[PDB]
């Protein structure tokens, strides 16, 4: 005839178990994040303690003493990506991927800066050109300046 | 029709593939890997347990020496002692005063608990994994058979012949060296038989419980009894089995990776969800229905009605069934995006019947094969609220465009604008 | 499905919101704040007469 | 919240009504014997002292 620790208080958060917890005696709690990354935890708990567990997508398990092991689906709770705003609702996609979006966005921020400076050169060089053939003769009667319109001011001709 | 299928290793959920035999009616699968018990190849190297210094009763020669000999008992510690005056029930009894000799001897022996409460080392190799695969097949509706993983083993239990694995995910959660205790299994680098430092784990090291021989490095050091009294100072480290029960490490069923459970039973590691298994079945052709007997369902329509962007089968979709005959119609999404609760749907003459499913992409564009009739059940899904219960049926997470398509096409448009600015300089140039 | 709802303070009329739980059939509300009795914190300072 | 302060919440001492979020969960008695497993958080009045 043997031990048993009082049941936990399960509390939901986004991919996270808050657990206000309150034992009778020192209880060894422990878990197993079921990824091939185990990332287990152990701690004897005698003092009541609200704890936390970063649950992953595939699952975690939970062992309140010799009370049987629990298990938990924590998929999303940050609301995916509905859309009726410009971009502050994309946080939903960030809150589900706060590892790949930080780099995936900075990637998206990077390539536009790539596409910026390449557009700088392949505009300003090509804006420096098409006036060097034109603004060196300086009469230059061609009203097809209307292709750059960043290097400007013809001679009324 | 020997339906090869790569298949994710995950225990508690069916895998309702679809038999696309050209010529007769297709048949659904329902392959639920109810267990993944492993049973690697192992070797009992030595039991350990806490010692018992079961002292043999010392000699007391009253006037002169008694030389001791090194008896072959395990860790037979024996040391002659003089200079006693042993008070035994009548005051002393040996009439000399320095020639009073006392020979203490003590050897190590397995506890009585060693038989029953005992750690247990192992050299652990890989072995061969197993499963009680249920298939509630087709219209067969049942077989719950124990199988193997090695990719030529059938198991003709029921009517179907099925070949499994070998799995690609060779992570034996057991390490090479393992200690085992009752039910808590420890992937511990036990030192070895024959060596274990006293106090450290394996101070006692018996091959098995019966084995009278052992290795007892306990640092058992006898000291002389005090002030002319009969007793046996045995100075000894309490066992490395005493510790290892309260300064130990945690169990592999509480620290393993990739999702395993354990037993002191054939030394399996159940339900290790990791990787895929290339599974292939030879169905009984009798179980097939010929194609000309199931209703042809085409000229249909499918649409979600309340798609739940979730794990539990919250996704639903009516289907405007347009049948020819009336009867059953097995269903499946050949795309892994959608996992469906219903294997089979009954049909009247061109009615409509909703099914349940689950997805992972906001815009589930998954085909649905209603007994040789494909259809896209395109739509949009909603996130849930209530995520603290056991494991999913979805298991299909992948890459899941509202600011990417014309964004990056617009990102490109800047650099696409380049070489149509450049090389048009070549034209203005000529 | 814990149906949060901002809701006008007004007594004698229901507020028939709708539970949009994803997965099962929705259910209507009928929330009629039949009373708004207040009972502030007070102190008897002195009777007069 | 049970375990937290005010798991028991009675208006006064006389008040027969109260609020008891103690997470009191009965479990089945063991092996065919009469008793009452009550699995419960010791009070948030026990802690708080
Ligand atoms: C075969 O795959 C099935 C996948 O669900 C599972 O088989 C389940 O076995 C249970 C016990 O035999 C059945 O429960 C019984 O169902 C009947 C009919 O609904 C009820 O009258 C019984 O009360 C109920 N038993 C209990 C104790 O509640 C399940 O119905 C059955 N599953 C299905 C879909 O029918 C197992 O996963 C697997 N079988 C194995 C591994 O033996
Ligand atoms: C989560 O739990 C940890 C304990 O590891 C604590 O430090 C942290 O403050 C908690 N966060 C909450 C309750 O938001």
């Amino acid at each position: 005839i043997a031990t048993l620790a009082p049941e936990p208080l399960v509390e939901h958060k986004h991919r996270t178990l808050i657990l206000h917890l309150h034992p009778d005696h020192p209880t060894l709690l422990t878990t197993r994040s079921l990824g091939s990354d185990a990332n287990p935890t152990r701690q004897w708990i005698e003092r009541p303690t609200t704890v936390n567990f970063t649950v992953t997508g595939e699952g975690l398990e939970y062992t309140w003493g010799n009370h049987p092991p629990k298990r938990v689906w924590a998929q999303e709770s940050g609301e995916g990506n509905p859309h009726g705003w410009p971009h502050e609702v994309v946080v939903y996609y960030y809150n589900r991927y706060p590892l790949t979006t930080i780099i995936g966005l900075c990637t998206c921020v990077a390539i536009i800066m790539v596409s910026c400076v390449t557009s700088v050169w392949l505009l300003c060089r090509t804006r420096n050109l098409c006036i060097t053939p034109y603004k060196l003769a300086p009469n230059a009667q061609v009203p097809i300046l209307l292709a750059l319109l960043c290097c400007i001011k013809p001679t009324r001709a | 029709y020997e339906h090869t299928a790569v298949m994710p290793n995950k225990v508690g959920i069916p895998y309702k593939a679809l038999v696309e035999r050209p010529g007769y009616a297709p048949v659904h699968l329902q392959i639920q890997l109810v267990n993944t018990r492993i049973i690697p190849s192992t070797n009992l190297e030595y039991i350990t347990c806490k010692y018992k210094t079961k002292v043999p009763s010392p000699v007391v020669k009253c006037c002169g020496a008694t030389q001791c000999t090194s008896k072959p008992h395990p860790d037979y510690q024996c040391q002659v002692f003089t200079g006693v005056y042993p008070f035994m029930w009548g005051g002393a009894y040996c009439f000399c005063d320095t020639e009073n000799t006392q020979m203490s001897e003590a050897y190590v022996e397995r506890s009585e608990e060693c038989s029953i409460d005992h750690a247990k080392a192992y050299k652990v190799h890989t072995g061969t994994v197993q499963a009680m695969v249920n298939i509630t097949y087709g219209s067969v509706s049942w077989r719950s058979a124990d199988v193997y993983v090695n990719g030529e083993t059938p198991a003709k239990i029921g009517d179907a012949k099925l070949i499994i694995g070998p799995l690609s995910s060779a992570w034996s959660p057991f390490d090479n060296k393992v200690v085992v205790y009752g039910h808590e299994v420890y992937n511990y680098d036990f030192p070895e038989y024959g060596t274990g430092k006293a106090g450290s784990f394996g101070d006692l090291q018996s091959r098995t419980s019966t084995s009278n021989d052992l290795y007892a490095n306990t640092n058992l050091k006898l000291q002389r009894p005090q002030a002319g009294i009969v007793h046996t100072p045995f100075t000894q480290a309490p066992s490395g089995f005493e510790r290892w029960k309260r300064d130990k490490g945690a169990p592999l069923n509480d620290v393993a990776p990739f999702g395993c459970s354990i037993a002191l039973e054939p030394l399996r590691a159940e339900n290790c969800a990791v990787g895929s298994i290339p599974i292939s079945i030879d169905i009984p052709d009798a179980a097939f229905t010929r194609i000309s007997e199931t209703p042809t369902v085409s000229d249909l329509e499918c649409k979600i009605t309340e798609c739940t962007y979730a794990s539990d089968f919250g996704g639903i979709a009516t289907v405007a069934y347009k049948s020819s005959k009336a009867g059953n119609c097995p269903i499946h999404s050949p795309s892994g995006v959608a996992v469906i609760k219903e294997n089979d749907v009954t049909l009247a003459e061109s009615g409509s019947f909703t099914f349940h499913f689950s997805t992972a992409n906001i815009h589930p564009a998954f085909k649905l094969q209603v007994c040789t009739s494909a259809v896209t059940c395109k739509g949009d899904c909603k996130p849930p609220k209530d995520h603290i219960v056991d494991y999913p049926a979805q298991h299909t997470e992948s890459f899941t465009w509202s600011w990417l398509k014309v964004l990056v096409g617009g990102t490109s448009a800047f650099i696409v604008l380049g070489l149509i600015a450049t090389a048009v300089v070549a034209l203005v140039l000529f």
